[PDB]
DNA sequence: AAAAAAAAAAAAAAAAAAAAAAAAAAAAAAAAAAAAAAA
DNA sequence: TTTTTTTTTTTTTTTTTTTTTTTTTTTTTTTTCCTTTTTTTTTTTTTTTT
RNA sequence: AAAAAAAAAA
C-alpha cells in the first residue's frame, strides 16, 4: 500500500508499506517513520491508497 | 527509425524504471497464464517468479528506449545486466 | 521540491537574535521570493566592495 | 441586452460589467469561474481528483 | 504569528517552483531536457551522478 | 442591533409610505393596521441573527459574516469562552503581522 | 465521510508521485480509479461524434 | 331575473495588498524640407 | 541668379504616470440557513339595479 | 441533493 501524510512536502512523504492487520482501529506505523512523514502522534490524520 | 546494434549509444545497463515495468508487465503476463520460462520451487506470487526469471535472463521483453531526437534504440532483456 | 521543502524550516532561527550590523539585509523567504520572482526592485540592494 | 447576456454567459468577473444577477443575491457561475480557480475544473477536478 | 502568515506564500513558492521544473527529465543520451526538448544540462549536476 | 433597529424601522417607515400613498391618491382613507407590515422587522431579525449576515437579505454581500454564531454547548468552560468572545474585523487573509 | 466520499488525491500528490517517477501509479490514481470515460472522435475533425 | 362595477385571489416578473505589463500624454532633441539674404 | 542659413514640421524616443489584471499552502470533520417577493395584470366573485 | 457561511483538527 501507498502510505501519505498531508501537507506534502518532499519526495518521502508517500511511500510504500507492507500490511499487517492489527486488532484495534487506528493505522499504526513504526516510529523512525516520524521523520520524514513529519508525523507527531497527537491526533494526526493520514491517508492510505 | 531503428538504430543498429552496433550503434546503439545507450547505456548497457537495466535502470530502475525499466526494471520495476518490466517485472510488472511480466508479473501480468504470469497472472494471465503464460508459460513460465523457468523451473518452480513452490512460488505462488507470480512477481516472484517475474523476479525469478528475471535472474536467469530469460523474460521475452525488447525494452524501446526513446531519445529526444525521436529515435529509439531496441534492447533485449539478456542485452541488459541485472544490478541492485 | 529538495528546494522548496526547506523554505518550511526558515522560521527556527527567528528568536535570540539582536543584531551587530546596522545593515538592511532581507533574510529568510521573502528574500528568496526576490530571487525566485527576479525583482527589478530589491527590497535591500547592497554592494560588497 | 443580448451582448449582456453573451458576456455574462462567458465571463461575469470582468470590471467595468454589470454583474450578472442571480436569484438567490449571489453573481452567476459561469464557464470562466467554472474553469479558472484552485477548486476550478484544472486544479481541482484534473491535476487533484 | 510567524508560522501562520509564512506558510501561504511558502506553499505557493513550492507551487510555482513545480510548476516551472515538471517536466525536466534526464534523457537516455545524459543530457536534461524539458518537455520541449530544449538542452538545459549536457550531464545532470554537471556530473551525471 | 441598535443599528439592525436603525435599518428595519427605515425599511418600516418606507413601506408604510408606499401603503398610504398607493391608498391616498384614489381620495380614500386608510387603516393603520392594514398599513404596518409586521413581517418586516421580525423577519430582518429572525434573518441577520440566525444567519449572522449582518444587514439586509437582498444585499447581504456588502455585511459582515459570522457576527452571530451557534453557541458552543460541548463544556462549561466552552460556553463561557463563546460568550466573552471578540472578533478584530481584520479580514483572516493579511500577511501584515 | 457522511457522504461515502474518497480522498483527495491533490496536486502536490501528483508532484511527488512524478518525483517518483512512476507512471503508471499516476494513471491509476488519475484516470483508472477516479473517472474512466471512451469517447468517439472522428478523425478528420478531432471533435465527439 | 339578467347585466355591470369594485374587491380579492392567482400567476408572471425583475431586482485587501503587492507587483508586473501595457497604454497614454507631455516633452525634447534630431533631421529633412521650405523660404529668405547675399554675392 | 545661385548658395547658405534660419525656420518649420514631423519623427521617433523617453519618461513618468495611470490603469489593469492577476494572484494569494495542503488535507480533514461537524453544524445552520436558504434553495423569493412585492407589483402589476387577469380572472372570478359578490352586490346592486331596472 | 446543490450553494453559501461559521466553528474546529494536523
Ligand atoms: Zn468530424
Amino acid at each position: 500500500v501507498i502510505f501519505n501524510r498531508q501537507p506534502t512536502l518532499h519526495k518521502m512523504s508517500m511511500m510504500g508499506h507492507r500490511v499487517k492487520v492489527l486488532p484495534w482501529s487506528t493505522f499504526r506505523m513504526n516510529l523512525s517513520c516520524t521523520s520524514p512523514y513529519n508525523a507527531d502522534f497527537d491526533g494526526d490524520e493520514m491517508n492510505l491508497h | 527509425g531503428g538504430v543498429p546494434k552496433s550503434k546503439r549509444i545507450t547505456t548497457k545497463y537495466m535502470t530502475k524504471y525499466e526494471r520495476a515495468r518490466v517485472l510488472g508487465t511480466r508479473a501480468l503476463q504470469i497472472a494471465m497464464c503464460a508459460p513460465i520460462m523457468v523451473e518452480l520451487d513452490g512460488e505462488t506470487d507470480p512477481l516472484q517468479i517475474a523476479m525469478k526469471e528475471l535472474k536467469q535472463k530469460k523474460i521475452p521483453i525488447i525494452i524501446r528506449r526513446y531519445l529526444p531526437d525521436h529515435s529509439y534504440e531496441d534492447w533485449s532483456i539478456d542485452e541488459l545486466i541485472m544490478v541492485d | 521540491q529538495s528546494l522548496g521543502e526547506p523554505a518550511t524550516q526558515m522560521t527556527l532561527n527567528t528568536f535570540h537574535f539582536a543584531g551587530v550590523s546596522s545593515k538592511n539585509v532581507t533574510l529568510g523567504v521573502p528574500r528568496l521570493k526576490e530571487i525566485i520572482n527576479i525583482s527589478k526592485k530589491p527590497k535591500a540592494p547592497s554592494l560588497t566592495v | 441586452m443580448l451582448q449582456f447576456h453573451v458576456a455574462t454567459l462567458v465571463d461575469n468577473d470582468m470590471p467595468g460589467m454589470p454583474r450578472a444577477m442571480q436569484k438567490s443575491g449571489k453573481p452567476l457561475k459561469a464557464i470562466k469561474a467554472r474553469l479558472k480557480g484552485k477548486e476550478g475544473r484544472i486544479r481541482g477536478n484534473l491535476m487533484g481528483k | 504569528i510567524d508560522t501562520a502568515v509564512k506558510t501561504a506564500e511558502t506553499g505557493y513558492i513550492q507551487r510555482r517552483l513545480i510548476k516551472a521544473m515538471e517536466s525536466v527529465m534526464v534523457n537516455y543520451d545524459g543530457t536534461v531536457r524539458n518537455s520541449v526538448g530544449q538542452l538545459i544540462q549536457l550531464r545532470y549536476g554537471e556530473d551525471g551522478l | 442591533l441598535a443599528f439592525l433597529f436603525r435599518g428595519l424601522f427605515k425599511n418600516l417607515m418606507k413601506e408604510v409610505r408606499m401603503y398610504t400613498q398607493k391608498f391616498i391618491d384614489r381620495g380614500k382613507d386608510f387603516n393603520l393596521e392594514l398599513a404596518i407590515k409586521t413581517n418586516i422587522i421580525t423577519d430582518g431579525l429572525r434573518y441577520s441573527l440566525a444567519t449572522g449576515n449582518w444587514g439586509d437579505q437582498k444585499k447581504a454581500h456588502q455585511a459582515r459574516a459570522g457576527v452571530s454564531q451557534v453557541l458552543n454547548r460541548l463544556t462549561f468552560a466552552s460556553t463561557l469562552s463563546h460568550l466573552r468572545r471578540v472578533n478584530s474585523p481584520i479580514g483572516r487573509d493579511g500577511k501584515l503581522a | 465521510r457522511a457522504r461515502d466520499g474518497g480522498l483527495r488525491f491533490g496536486e502536490m500528490e501528483r508532484d511527488c508521485q512524478i518525483s517518483h517517477g512512476a507512471a503508471q501509479f499516476l494513471r491509476e490514481r488519475l484516470f483508472e480509479v477516479s473517472d474512466p470515460y471512451r469517447v468517439h472522435i472522428c478523425n478528420f475533425c478531432g471533435l465527439i461524434a
